[PDB]
C-alpha cells in the first residue's frame, strides 16, 4: 500500500544489491509480492515475485543466479537481490504483490500484480 | 464475511446449515472444491437432486455441502466461437456416489462388445462442455464453488 | 504470449478520440488481458481491468477496445488525466507487461 | 424482473455528437447488462454484453460503458449508417431478456 | 421455413392450469429447445419458461418459479406451458418462440427467432 522501497542505488559493476521493499500496512503472510524491472524505456523486464507467505520464487531467466528474491519477514522489508550490477544493468526496479499468481502456492490467480513498490531507482553508474 | 460482500450470486443458497454463521462457527477445513460446469450440469450441483452430473459426474451428499456458491460465468469460460474447453463426463458409467473426487474418469460400459465394455469404441466420458454463450445459461459456462 | 503497445508516441491533443493498439500476439480472452496505467516514473494503477473495461477510477475520457492480437485502445477526447504511462497487461500466459504507447503532446 | 428500460431513451444526436446513451433499469445490474443496437431490415445485434466489451462485429463506434446503475453506451464516432435504435436487452442470469425502448441516434 | 405452430387462444380460470401447444411445423424442433414467451397483456414482456427438451431437466420461469411446471414433449409434436396455479396474472398472449437457444444449423435466416402465433388468456 506505501511498499516502501530504496532509492538511488549506488551498487558496483560486480556487486550484489539489496533492494529494499517494506512491505506495508497489509497483512505481509496472506500474500506475495512480484517484481518488475523498469530498464529505462524498455517497458518492465518480468523480475520474478517472492510468495510473502513461503517465498516459492519464480525468477528471471535473465537473471537466474543474478536476481535471488529474499525479504526479512520480520520486518517486513522485501530484498529483491540481484547480483551481477554494472552501469549497463542500473536499470530501476518495481515491488508488486502478484496476485496473477496467488501466492501460497506457486499458482496463476485471478486479480494483476497487485499494489506496487515506490520505485529502486537502481545507479549503478560507472 | 468476504462471503457475504459479493455481488449476486445466483446461487447463494447455503447447501448444507444456514447461509449465515460459517464465519463464526469454527470447522477443521471446508475442502473448497473448484470446477466448471454449464448450468444443465450445475442444476445437479445440490444435496440430494441428482441430476445429469450428479448422476454421472459430480455427485453432492445428504447436506452440508459447505455452501456451494455456483454463477454462470458466461464472458468468463465460453466465446461466442461456442467455445469447447473443459472436458466432462456424461455416460462416464452411472452416478458417482455422494461426494468423492473423480480423477477416476473410468470408461463407459456401452455393451454391444466384450472387449472394453465401451460400444463402438471409446465411449468419451470426456464430454468438452461444448456450449454457447447463444444458449440457456443451463448451457452458459459455469464456474463454481464447491465447500 | 508477447504484447505490443505500437503508437509507443501516440500524438493527439486532448479532445480527439484517438486509438492506441497495444497489439496481442494470441487470440487471448480479455478475461486475463488488462491495462495497468502508471504516472510516467510511477507505479502502475489498476488501469482497465478486461482491457477495454472502465473500472471506478477510470473516466469516461480515457477509451479502448479490442481482442486478439491487435488490442487497439481506442482513446476518446483526451486529457493530461489521460497523459500518464499505460501498461497493458497480460494475466495470460506468464504475465508479460506493456512498455510503451504513451499519449503525448505538441 | 428489473423490467428493462433505458434512460435516456430518445437521445438524437448525428454523426459525432459526443455521445450518451444509457440502459439505467428500474433497479441495478452490476455485470448483467445487455446494450442492443437493431439494423433495421434485418435480425436484431447484440453489441455490447455487461456495462462494456463490444462483440467482434459493429464496429467500436457503439462504445460500451458505465458501471452502476446507468451503464453508458455511448458512441465515441458515429456515421451516417449508424441509425440504430438502441433498445437495450439485459441478460438476466436465468433467461429473461427484457430489452428496451430504442435510443436512435440519427444523421439528419 | 419454420412456423412453431402454436395452440390457439383461449382463457383459463384461477386455480386450474392453462394448456397451450407450440405444435410441430414439419421437423426442426430436436435442438430448438421449446422454451415459452408469456408477453403479460399491454404492461410488459415475460417469459413463460419452457421445458428443455435436449437431453437434460427443465428450465422454469423466473417471474413464478414453482409452480410453472413447464413441461414440453417434443416428439409428440407438441410443446406445453403446463402452469398448474393459475390465477387471473395471465391475461396475455404467451407466445412460442425458438428463444435464443433455439437455433438450427438449417434456417440461420429465421436465426434464433422463430416466434409462434400467441394465446390470449385472461380469466
Amino acid at each position: 500500500v506505501q511498499l516502501v522501497q530504496s532509492g538511488a542505488e549506488v551498487k558496483k559493476p560486480g556487486a550484489s544489491v539489496k533492494v529494499s521493499c517494506k512491505a506495508s500496512g497489509y497483512p505481509f503472510t496472506s500474500y506475495g509480492i512480484s517484481w518488475v524491472r523498469q530498464a529505462p524505456g524498455q517497458g518492465l523486464e518480468w523480475m520474478g515475485w517472492i510468495s510473502t507467505y513461503n517465498g516459492n520464487t519464480n525468477y528471471a531467466q535473465k537473471f537466474q543466479g543474478r536476481v535471488t528474491m529474499t525479504t526479512d519477514t520480520s520486518t517486513t522489508t522485501g530484498y529483491m537481490e540481484l547480483r551481477r550490477l554494472r552501469s549497463d544493468d542500473t536499470a530501476v526496479y518495481y515491488c508488486a504483490r502478484d496476485y496473477t499468481r496467488g501466492a501460497w502456492f506457486g499458482e496463476s490467480l485471478i486479480g494483476g500484480f497487485d499494489n506496487w513498490g515506490q520505485g529502486t531507482l537502481v545507479t549503478v553508474s560507472s | 464475511s468476504v462471503l457475504y460482500n459479493f455481488a449476486p450470486f445466483f446461487a447463494f443458497k447455503c447447501y448444507g446449515v444456514s447461509p449465515t454463521k460459517l464465519n463464526d462457527l469454527c470447522f477443521t477445513n471446508v475442502y473448497a472444491d473448484s470446477f466448471v460446469i454449464k448450468g444443465n450440469e450445475v442444476s445437479q450441483i445440490a444435496p440430494g437432486q441428482t441430476g445429469n452430473i450428479a448422476d454421472y459426474n459430480y455427485k453432492l451428499p445428504d447436506d452440508f455441502t459447505g455452501c456451494v456458491i455456483a454463477w454462470n460465468s458466461n464472458k468468463l469460460d465460453s466465446k461466442h466461437s461456442g467455445n469447447y474447453d473443459y472436458w466432462y463426463r456424461l455416460f462416464r458409467k452411472s452416478k458417482l456416489k455422494p461426494f468423492e473426487r473423480d480423477i477416476s474418469t473410468e470408461i463407459y460400459q456401452a455393451g454391444n462388445k466384450p472387449c472394453k465394455g465401451k460400444g463402438p469404441n471409446c465411449y468419451f466420458p470426456l464430454q468438452s462442455y461444448g456450449f454457447r454463450p447463444t444458449y440457456g445459461v443451463g448451457h452458459q459456462p459455469y464456474r463454481v464453488v464447491v465447500l | 504470449i508477447v504484447l505490443t503497445q505500437s503508437p509507443g508516441t501516440l500524438s493527439l491533443s486532448p479532445g480527439e478520440r484517438a486509438t492506441l493498439s497495444c497489439r496481442a500476439s494470441q487470440t487471448v480472452s480479455s478475461t486475463s488481458l488488462a491495462w495497468y496505467q502508471q504516472k510516467p516514473g510511477q507505479a502502475p494503477r489498476l488501469l482497465i481491468y478486461g482491457a477495454s473495461s472502465r473500472a471506478t477510477g477510470i473516466p469516461d475520457r480515457f477509451s479502448g477496445s479490442g481482442s486478439g492480437t491487435d488490442f487497439t485502445l481506442t482513446i476518446s477526447r483526451l486529457e493530461p488525466e489521460d497523459f500518464a504511462v499505460y501498461y497493458c497487461q497480460q494475466h495470460d500466459t506468464s504475465l508479460t507487461f506493456g512498455g510503451g504507447t504513451k499519449v503525448e503532446i505538441k | 424482473d428489473i423490467q428493462m428500460t433505458q434512460s435516456p431513451s430518445s437521445l438524437s444526436a448525428s454523426v459525432g455528437d459526443r455521445v450518451t446513451i444509457t440502459c439505467q433499469a428500474s433497479q441495478d445490474i452490476g455485470n448483467y447488462l445487455n446494450w442492443y443496437q437493431q439494423k433495421p431490415g434485418k435480425a436484431p445485434k447484440l453489441l455490447i454484453y455487461d456495462a462494456s466489451h463490444l462483440e467482434t462485429g459493429v464496429p467500436s463506434r457503439f462504445s460500451g460503458s458505465g458501471s452502476g446503475t446507468d451503464f453508458t453506451f455511448t458512441i465515441s464516432s458515429l456515421q451516417p449508417e449508424d441509425i440504430a435504435t438502441y433498445y437495450c436487452q439485459r441478460y438476466d442470469d436465468l433467461p429473461s431478456y427484457t430489452f428496451g425502448q430504442g435510443t436512435k441516434v440519427e444523421i439528419k | 421455413q419454420v412456423q412453431l405452430v402454436q395452440s390457439g387462444a383461449e382463457v383459463k380460470k384461477p386455480g386450474s392450469s392453462v394448456k397451450v401447444s407450440c405444435k410441430a411445423s414439419g421437423g426442426t424442433f430436436r435442438s430448438h429447445v421449446i422454451s415459452w414467451v408469456r408477453q403479460a397483456p399491454g404492461q410488459g414482456l415475460e417469459w413463460m419458461g419452457g421445458f428443455i427438451p435436449l437431453f437434460g431437466t427443465t428450465i422454469y420461469a423466473q417471474a413464478f418459479q414453482g409452480r410453472v411446471m413447464i413441461s414440453a414433449d417434443e416428439s409428440t409434436s407438441t410443446a406445453y406451458m403446463e402452469l398448474s396455479s393459475l390465477r387471473s396474472e395471465d391475461t396475455a398472449v404467451y407466445f412460442c418462440a425458438r428463444l435464443f437457444p433455439n437455433g438450427d444449423p438449417n434456417s440461420p435466416e429465421d436465426g434464433f427467432d422463430i416466434w409462434g402465433q400467441g394465446t390470449l388468456v385472461t380469466v
